[PDB]
């Protein structure tokens, strides 16, 4: 069902990268911003890469519902999540 | 019940989702739910039509047509901002 999430943060120059293993949004979310020592309420913008290579805009629990599918029917042993915290 | 939505010239942002009380007002009110810039009748659907071109759906039966249309396993849609 779910799998392993790669948590790739593009932050101040820098692309910070930790594993978290259900999955919710909001627990990925709340990952990232202790990475990154962010405050509570710093906005994110959350993407995945599809078979396409388009990426793809998750800011739900839904749209990582679907992801977390279409990792599965592509036999993919993580699912790759980049991260974009707004700049200020 | 594979959708991809493309917000449209190019693609702007890109959402996926799962997808099977009207089936093309569902939908449309799938994807004012799913993308954060998007309110009710603020939007239009559209398909692509097997010469590439784009195509506005808005009902039901223009909603069908535009699946009969779409045979990659994966329906394909795009918005445009009103």
């Amino acid at each position: 069902p779910h799998m392993r999430v790669r948590l790739k943060a593009h932050y101040g120059g820098d692309i910070l990268i930790t594993s978290v293993d259900t999955t919710t949004f909001q627990d990925l979310c709340e990952e990232v911003r202790d990475m990154c020592g962010l405050h509570q309420q710093h906005p994110l913008t959350l993407k995945w890469v599809d078979s396409e290579g388009d990426p793809c805009t998750v800011s739900s629990q839904m749209e990582l519902e679907e992801a977390f599918r279409l990792a599965c029917q592509g036999r993919d042993e993580v699912l790759i999540i980049h991260v974009f915290p707004s700049i200020p | 019940l594979t959708v991809k939505a493309y917000l449209l010239d190019a693609a702007r942002e890109i959402r996926r989702f799962s997808f099977c009380p009207g089936p093309c007002e569902r939908l449309l009110s799938r994807v004012a739910a799913l993308f954060p810039a998007l309110r009710p009748g603020g939007f239009q659907a559209h398909y692509r039509a097997e010469r590439g071109d784009l195509v506005a759906f808005s009902s039901d039966e223009e909603l069908t047509m535009a699946m009969s249309y779409v045979k990659d396993d994966i329906f394909r849609i795009y918005i445009k901002e009103k």
